[PDB]
RNA sequence: UUUAAAUGGUUGUUUAUAAAAAAAUUUACUUAAA
RNA sequence: GACCUGGCGGUGCUUCAUAUCCCUCUAGAGGAGCCUGUUCUGUAAUCGAUAAACCCCGAUCAACCUCACCACCUCUUGCUCAGCCUAUAUACCGCCAUCUUCAGCAAACCCUGAUGAAGGCUACAAAGUAAGCGCAAGUACCCACGUAAAGACGUUAGGUCAAGGUGUAGCCCAUGAGGUGGCAAGAAAUGGGCUACAUUUUCUACCCCAGAAAACUACGAUAGCCCUUAUGAAACUUAAGGGUCGAAGGUGGAUUUAGC
């Protein structure tokens, strides 16, 4: 049997998001990209960098906001631009949100060499898609 | 592209969630995320290390970290030089010494900076990320003791002495090392020249004329020794003229006039000073109504550039000024002008926004028809600035004069998105003037609904955790629109909050409920409502309950009734 | 740069700004081994000579 | 590496080996079954073991009308903050440990003449608070399947009564 | 008392469309339709589902294969799932005298359909398919069986079988939808006429990886250039000639035609093949519709979708597998 | 806690006039934010008896790189400021061939847009 | 803070190789050519001989970046196929998807 | 902006590459994994550099 | 009705409850004086 | 003693299997040489897989490196707020094999068996209703075909602590780290593959109308030997080419693989 990124059915209780619920064989048939660059495409380079890079950032954005994500990243690169795409929830405090979002702007600007915008999406809780 | 009224401004996040909601808000979360930034800055300034490998192309000099320690160690001249750019006094001063000690030369320049660092920061290390009233000037200072110390004294050693000691309020020693100046023959700066006309005029109290003759003779110093004035010469005239308030209104305006003569453009902030100094406390404001209707004839469509630091003050003492002329023309005028190409720039800091807003929009809802009223009510707000709740009030009022009181329930929500929920003031304003007179059925309804949601508010208090005050008229107000719009029921509730509260009901409140019960002809509850009116003692209970005893009271009923009181 | 990286976050979660889930869970059982009596013996004077 | 680092749910899941070979078929039995434990429960954002009191974040932004400043907590106090930490930590591990008297039916270890509680109430804003339910008889029955073996299944005998006549069993 | 870890709210939680949650979906699609109109400087009155599809694909462009997981804007009533409305009123008592049967819509026209054929008895195609079971289910909003679904179309049909009035037939074709049935008839392609005159015909032929383009030229002597060599020396091999001759063999036209055509990609034997394909069907241009029917049916016409497959991965080809190894 | 938890504003969407000048909500390329764009617009492959999910919480239109900054409305107004850099090509030059005799020799050259630092 | 001892060992290896690249093509472009006396190539044979050991780049090891798998690794990303399937089976490589045909 | 232009689409490129199913062993069973990059060309004609 | 076709070490393959809480910031310039 | 469920039966009846069980169709393997695994034996000198479901398997790959092995030498807060390819895949996550070339799994209820383990269908219908998961449907490739992909719950404590992470236990002047050198053989057996034994062939031209060859100078080595070249710092060894050499092999026992 085939395991790769497949969350297993429960007894119907297990709360699964709308990425969470579609294995790999659906990446281009119903769910997109987490991120888009041009590393990948025919012709291009540094395909390798942009990889590490894409690592380290989910994973230090799932530090920085403990308990905040309510999915996964939407990373985005144009140009010499990256954009943060992240839904979290609406628990921590507002202040706390634009201190973070000032904090992770500056400190990812000034160790990858680029301008870093981060753009949150707030939401009351978890989007449930389906309960497996 | 246009701003977008309906959105907060560009800085914040457009999420409903991390969107400001009220003045407050918007000042603390531009804070918190300055902050954020600061952090961010100071482990980059911490650990150099990790943000030094440079992937970027072309190279962002501005993405790297900074190096603020000096990494000359030899004590030399030109090692010191490097402590001097890095703007370390107490590292400066101590090597600097160190320096004198051993014997070797100091050329007088970086003497001289030496003293600019000294003489611009009075002796006292610049703010740094992490390691008012009164004279900051001190006697035991390193500028003077290294001043002494120099073997020769060129005009820019004493020129920055003087400026030095005028910025920290040294005003009177500033004035006696300037007639050292004069003894020994040199001549000084404009920049030193500025700063000694602030010192005559600080330094000693003296009636305006002695100060005039002063500042005069100054002028007259300036023009004997080639120096041409400069444009903050004129400023700081302006602006130390202003303590006196109405002695130097046609001095101020010959200072003004000469400016035009000579060349010198007046800048922003020479108006400002101007406006500042003609609009004092006076029911009148014949002068100040001449000076700036003058003052914005000039300024018509004209593009600024900086050019004083006081440069920002202008638009806010204009609108100031407009609101206590109450013309509307003229504020249109000022708004216009802030408006022409990106004169908009010079609004100033936050506090300065607000308060040029407030005293706009104040004027508008006061001076304009209603209909032009509410286009600059959505265009301003929230997009430009958060309302104070008084600028609801007035916008209330200016709804009731036109008689368009079906806006009422919109302010209502609005005022409760813009952080007015639990403001007392404007509770009590809106359920006033929406139970002030009877009103169709349909508006009734939903005075009725903004009603409720009122209660919900005063029942919701945050004031709860200290007390929870309910006013009677608050109290009388939501009563009395629920019966309008034929809700009885959660109108009965409301009786028993008057005697819990201890809030005396109105009799205009009492004799509507009559229809009330008689509508639904039962003696039972008309009893109710002379038993409470009773309680209080209320003149027209007595009178009250015999005509209900004439329409509707059962027998055992009318006895018990006069026996109560 | 993997000396950066670890260094970096390394310092980042001593200074309160990042949580490292993965480092809290070895601290976790660090410390149950330590009542326990499985602590590390001091280098040099071992169990053995 | 701080590469190699893995979240919390994966740590918890693999050391906690609730879905094996062993637990299939009555395999392994272990007293020492391992508990999960939330290591992020105390964890407050902006907190280290440096002190740092960054303002919007580990303290307020603004004290006395205007905006702190970075400042570092002194050793001294630092100290008692790590100190509190680990006394609350035993707090909370405390409780965890304290075991609440359950009130023995027929014997220590049976089920017999243990109350359920009341029967839930029903769909149509039906109550039985009156109504006590006691449990007769837990009996582990076993049926063989093809796929499985031994598939275990539990048979409960429960009596309910409202202590005025009225009274019933199922299983 | 042992408290019995009680159920959350259902996890399941099954989502249901109140009536009123439907009306407040189509206000905002109005409100919406509005928007998108204003976005894309268009006429909000007569702004189109087509037009609104072309603005979501622009403005929100996906490449997801399936087109429902793609981005749509449509009415919530093509959206949202049918309902049923509510079968019982405020006392309780249902709308329908076959409620309790708990398919009243299903019966309920099993009983009206048994009424029409006591009361006929009492009184005495190819386009036409009977409804599906999944359609039929959508007109009673009400979950059907095979058997089920049987039965009504065996009394569907027995009311045909028997005499009927203008009002059963009618009711009968409530239950009966359009099939358009494909016409095999091969097209025939424009006779064009060259600078000089000559009536020609152009088509194309593919086999396998080879494509042909065939120009035969109504009046000729029997010359066939293959990228302007002669067939014979194009094609040496005997049953490649064969092929070639097959399409004016069978049709008795050999030496009555020119042909000059051009064919690349493919091997010798698939050139040849994509060579017949594309001069039969120019040639259909010349003869009369039944020999082009004649044609079809000799399968001289059809593109043959024979084509090589793909090896796959832990085999030796497409379909050899490796040696197997009991042991 | 004073107060309750935070409440979250209305969407923005609900002051937006069906008439407004949409380029001014999204003058530049912005991630898709469902309380700024009044579209009712549903992504995602609907479970059985299912609706495509809304626009709240969607990563999967989060995720498009979508195009509401350049609405034809907003490309003319771009392209109307943008005629001012614009000069105009000889008109001599009507064909390749006028081309080829008055500019003999073309020199090609090639520029390539990658997303990355460098 | 490599992954491991094995790793490290590599990352010296780089850097050495870089360090030397210069003057091994210097000394190796005497050896590779007919023109020079033998006698001449024959102290450059021993010259580049003599330079340290982990300066050969034939040493070097193309290992997977975030595990250190010496085999298995895919060149284009650097990454083992055991992390390159976990990072594309999750969508996380931008347009890296499964193939079916 | 007044600028002659053509569209076409030049064919697509799919790379396709085959990996390993199984952790350890298992040669053959694999996973197939490929890039498609599709292509669109706009040829502008007689501008000048501005 | 209808050829023949023996074997597979020992022991191991089933019961007691579940789950933290938090806290606020606290509405509208410039300026100055002694 | 009597039952329930499952398994099994050299158990009955009926209907079937579509590269498939038999008969049949085509090309192969088991014989020879060579290449490459494995087992045994050997070596101071890895490890793992190892009925079907191991055996060109982890490796889309080992001259040093890789490396985890052996010998010798060296280091001790050590690239790391250490380290360990040390034990346990019978503690696990992760990724999988297998039945599956399957169609079943199943919460929540209801009813039957006197309220036992359990069981629940008849359509001219007699107690079942069933969310969810899989199949299916959709999607990829050239179609609606085909092929991919997909394929639940479970079965074999199946594979993998040596991808990486990790529970438990163990080592900490050594079971850790580094340097130099070195082993990776064939008595024997065996799996898979390659090239052949030829005339539907061999060589050349050509790419399908040719001329020669055709049995001890034929067919037949990608082996042996010698030489050269390529890569590398390092080649008796790795690869390529040339020369020399011209062996077994003459269509293969029991048995056995694949294909619609
Ligand atoms: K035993
Ligand atoms: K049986
Ligand atoms: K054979
Ligand atoms: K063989
Ligand atoms: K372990
Ligand atoms: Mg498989
Ligand atoms: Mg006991
Ligand atoms: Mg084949
Ligand atoms: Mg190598
Ligand atoms: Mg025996
Ligand atoms: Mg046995
Ligand atoms: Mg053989
Ligand atoms: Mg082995
Ligand atoms: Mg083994
Ligand atoms: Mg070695
Ligand atoms: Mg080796
Ligand atoms: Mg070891
Ligand atoms: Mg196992
Ligand atoms: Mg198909
Ligand atoms: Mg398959
Ligand atoms: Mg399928
Ligand atoms: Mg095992
Ligand atoms: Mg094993
Ligand atoms: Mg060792
Ligand atoms: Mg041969
Ligand atoms: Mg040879
Ligand atoms: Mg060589
Ligand atoms: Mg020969």
């Amino acid at each position: 049997k085939n395991r790769a990124a497949r969350v297993r059915v429960s007894k119907g209780d297990k709360p699964v998001t709308y990425e969470e619920a579609h294995a790999p064989h659906y990446i281009a048939h119903r769910k997109g990209w987490l991120s888009l660059h041009t590393g990948n495409l025919d012709g291009e380079d540094h395909a390798a960098e942009r990889t590490v890079e894409d690592v380290f950032l989910r994973k230090f954005m799932w530090g920085t906001f403990p308990g905040c994500l309510a999915d996964q990243l939407v990373l985005k690169r144009r140009g010499n631009q990256l954009e943060i795409c992240a839904v979290v929830l609406r628990q921590l405090s507002p202040h706390k949100y634009y201190f973070l979002v000032g904090y992770s702007e500056t400190l990812l600007s000034y160790f990858y060499k680029c301008p870093v915008r981060l753009h949150l999406q707030t939401v009351p809780s978890k989007v449930v898609y389906k309960y497996l | 592209v246009n701003r977008d009224t309906t959105a907060v401004p560009y800085v914040f996040q457009d999420d409903p969630y991390l969107m400001p909601a009220s003045s407050l808000e918007s000042r603390s979360f531009l804070l918190a995320k300055k902050s954020g930034e600061n952090v961010a800055k100071f482990i980059i300034n911490s650990y150099p290390k990790y943000f030094q490998k440079d992937i970027a192309e072309p190279h962002i000099p501005c993405l790297m970290p900074e190096y603020f320690e000096p990494q000359i160690k030899d004590i030399s001249e030109a090692a010191l030089k490097e402590r001097i750019e890095l703007r370390k006094v107490k590292a400066s001063v101590d090597m600097f010494d160190q320096l004198l000690q051993a014997g070797t030369t100091v050329s007088l320049e970086t003497t001289n900076s030496l003293l600019d660092l000294l003489c611009y920061y009075g002796d006292q290390e610049p703010s740094t990320d992490y390691h008012q009233f009164g004279v900051t000037w001190r006697a035991k200072n390193n500028a003077e003791r290294i001043f002494s110390l120099m073997p020769e004294k060129n005009e820019h050693s004493y020129c920055t002495m003087i400026r030095g000691m005028v910025k920290h309020r040294a005003y009177e020693q500033a004035l006696n090392l300037y007639t050292e100046l004069l003894n020994n023959r040199l001549h000084a700066d404009v920049y030193t020249f500025n700063a000694l006309i602030e010192a005559t005029v600080c330094a000693i109290n003296e009636k305006f004329e002695e100060k005039w003759s002063k500042i005069l003779e100054l002028l007259r110093h300036m023009v004997a020794q080639k120096v041409k004035p400069n444009l903050q010469t004129f400023n700081t005239i302006l602006k130390c003229l202003r303590r006196f308030h109405v002695f130097a209104r046609s001095p101020a305006l010959q200072v003004l006039r000469e400016m035009k003569a000579i060349g010198i453009e007046p800048s922003l902030a020479t108006y400002h000073h101007i406006i500042r100094l003609f609009d004092q406390p006076g029911d009148p404001l014949k002068r100040s109504s001449f000076i700036i209707y003058d003052i914005m004839n000039e300024l018509m469509g004209k593009r600024f550039s900086p050019k004083d630091p006081d440069d920002d003050k202008f638009f806010q003492s204009a609108m100031s000024i407009c609101s206590s002329l109450r013309d509307l023309e003229l504020a249109y005028q000022v708004h216009g002008l802030l408006k022409t190409g990106d004169n908009w720039k010079f609004i100033g800091p936050d506090q300065h926004r607000n308060f040029y807003y407030s005293k706009f929009f104040d004027l508008i809802c006061l001076m304009e028809q209603i209909d032009v009223t509410l286009k600059w009510y959505e265009d301003l707000i929230p997009s430009a600035y958060f309302p104070h709740s008084q600028t609801m009030i007035h916008l209330l009022q200016a709804l009731d004069v036109a008689n368009r009181l079906e806006v009422i329930p919109k302010i209502w929500k609005d005022s409760k998105e813009y952080g007015h929920t639990f403001r007392s003031d404007l509770r009590e304003e809106i359920l006033m003037l929406m139970a002030r007179d009877k009103h169709p059925p349909e508006l009734q309804v939903a005075f009725a609904d903004c009603a409720a949601d009122i209660k919900s508010a005063y029942e919701s208090q945050p004031i709860r955790q200290t007390a929870q005050d309910w006013p009677a008229t608050s109290l009388n107000c939501i009563a009395i629109l629920f019966l309008r719009a034929g809700r009885t029921q959660e109108a009965w509730k409301m009786l028993g909050l008057f005697r819990k509260h201890n809030k005396i009901p109105r009799s205009e409140l009492l004799n509507e409920l009559m229809d009330s019960a008689k509508v639904s002809n039962s003696p039972s509850q008309a009893i109710e409502v002379v038993e409470l009116a009773s309680a209080f003692s209320l003149p027209i209970c007595e009178g009250l309950t015999q005509r209900v005893m004439s329409d509707f009271a059962i027998n055992q009923e009318q006895k018990e009734a006069l026996s109560n009181l | 740069n993997h000396h950066t990286y670890a260094e970096l976050m390394q310092t980042l979660r001593f200074l309160g700004l990042y949580r490292d889930e993965h480092q809290d869970f070895m601290d976790e059982q660090k410390r149950l081994k330590k009542l326990r009596g499985k602590e590390k013996p001091k280098k040099g004077e071992g169990k053995r000579a | 590496s701080f590469f190699t680092k893995l979240t919390a749910d994966e740590l918890w899941k693999g050391a906690l080996a609730e879905t094996g070979a062993g637990a299939k078929k009555g395999r392994g039995k272990r007293t020492k079954k391992k508990k999960r434990k939330d290591l992020n429960r105390g964890q407050i954002i902006g907190e280290g073991r440096y002190g740092f009191l960054w303002p919007g974040l580990n303290v307020p932004l603004m004290k006395n009308g205007a905006v702190q400043t970075i400042a570092q907590r002194s050793k001294e106090e630092q100290e008692k903050v790590e100190a509190d930490m680990i006394q609350q930590r035993e707090e909370w591990d405390r409780k965890k440990k304290m075991k609440v008297k359950r009130e023995r039916g027929w014997s220590g270890n049976s089920w017999g003449g243990i109350s359920l509680g009341p029967p839930d109430p029903g769909p149509c804003g039906e109550t039985y608070e009156d109504f006590d339910t006691r449990i007769l008889e837990v009996r582990n029955v076993f049926t063989m399947t093809a796929k499985e073996g031994r598939k275990k299944s539990i048979r409960v005998l429960v009596a309910v009564g409202n202590g005025k006549g009225a009274a019933g069993f199922s299983i | 008392a042992f408290v019995i870890p009680k159920k959350n709210v259902p996890t399941s939680k099954r989502e249901t469309y109140t009536e009123d949650f439907i009306k407040k979906q189509i206000e905002e699609f109005n409100i919406g339709k509005r928007h998108l109109a204003n976005m894309m400087g268009e006429d909000p009155e007569t702004f189109t589902q087509e037009d609104i599809d072309r603005a979501i694909a622009y403005l929100f462009p996906s490449g997801l294969f399936e087109k429902r997981a793609r981005p749509v804007m449509k009415h919530p009533e093509q959206i949202f799932p049918r309902q049923r409305a509510i079968q019982w009123g405020e006392d309780g008592r249902p709308f329908h005298y076959l409620f309790y049967t708990g398919k009243q819509s299903y019966y309920s026209l099993m009983h009206d359909v048994y009424g029409m054929l006591l009361n006929l008895e009492k009184h005495q195609v190819i386009g036409s398919r009977w409804l599906i079971k999944e359609e039929l289910e959508e007109m009673l909003v009400e979950k059907l069986s095979d058997l089920d679904y049987m039965q009504f179309i065996r009394l569907l049909e027995k009311l045909l079988t028997s005499q009927c009035g203008a009002a059963e037939e009618e009711f009968v074709q409530r239950f009966r939808r359009s099939v358009t049935l494909e016409s095999k008839k091969q097209l025939i392609e424009p006779v064009q006429y060259d600078e000089q005159g000559m009536a020609f015909s152009k088509s194309e032929g593919k086999r396998k990886t080879a494509k042909a383009e065939a120009i035969v030229y109504k009046h000729g002597s029997g010359r066939i250039k293959v990228n302007g060599i002669d067939y014979q020396l194009y094609f040496p091999i005997t049953q490649d000639r064969e092929q070639l001759m097959f399409p004016f063999h069978f049709v008795d036209r050999l030496g009555k035609h020119d042909v000059t055509c051009t064919v690349s990609g493919g091997g010798r034997s698939a050139q040849a093949g994509a060579i017949r394909l594309a001069m039969a069907k120019a040639l259909c241009s010349f003869v009369t519709e039944d020999e082009v029917e004649w044609m079809r049916q000799a399968g001289l016409l059809t593109t043959d979708p024979r084509v090589r497959e793909r090896k796959k991965p832990g085999q030796e080809g497409a379909r050899r597998k490796f040696t197997w190894k009991k042991r | 806690e004073r107060p309750p938890r935070r409440k979250a504003l209305p969407p923005r969407t609900e002051k937006m006039a069906v008439d407004q000048d949409w380029p001014s909500v999204y003058p530049v390329a912005a991630p898709f934010k469902p309380s700024a764009v009044p579209l009712p617009v549903r992504m995602g492959y609907p479970v059985k008896k299912g609706v495509p999910m809304a626009k709240e919480g969607n990563l999967e239109l989060l995720k498009i790189p979508n195009f509401l900054h350049l609405t034809p409305v907003a490309i003319k107004k771009h392209c109307e400021a943008l005629k001012d850099f614009c000069t105009e090509w000889p008109a001599a030059l009507d064909s390749d061939e006028k081309c080829e005799k008055h500019f003999p020799i073309e020199i090609d050259s090639t520029d390539y847009v990658s997303s990355g630092p460098s | 803070h490599y992954v491991d001892w094995r790793m490290w060992r590599d990352v010296k290896r780089r850097k050495m190789a870089y360090e030397y690249a210069d003057e091994r093509l210097r000394i190796n472009s005497l050896r590779k050519n007919t023109i020079l006396p033998k006698i001449l190539q024959d102290v450059a044979d021993e010259e580049i001989a003599a330079l340290p050991r982990d300066s050969c780049p034939v040493r070097i090891r193309n290992r997977c970046v975030m595990t250190s798998r010496p085999r298995g690794v895919k060149r284009r990303w650097r990454l083992s196929r055991i992390v390159f399937r976990h990072l594309a089976d999750h969508g996380q490589l931008s347009g890296i998807q499964r193939a079916t045909w | 902006l007044g600028i002659s232009i053509k569209v076409h689409e030049p064919p697509r490129k799919i790379e396709r590459f085959t990996l390993l199913q199984s952790v350890h062993i298992y040669k053959k069973h694999r996973v197939q994994y490929e890039m498609r990059t599709l292509y669109r060309c706009l040829e502008l004609e007689h501008l000048t550099g501005s």
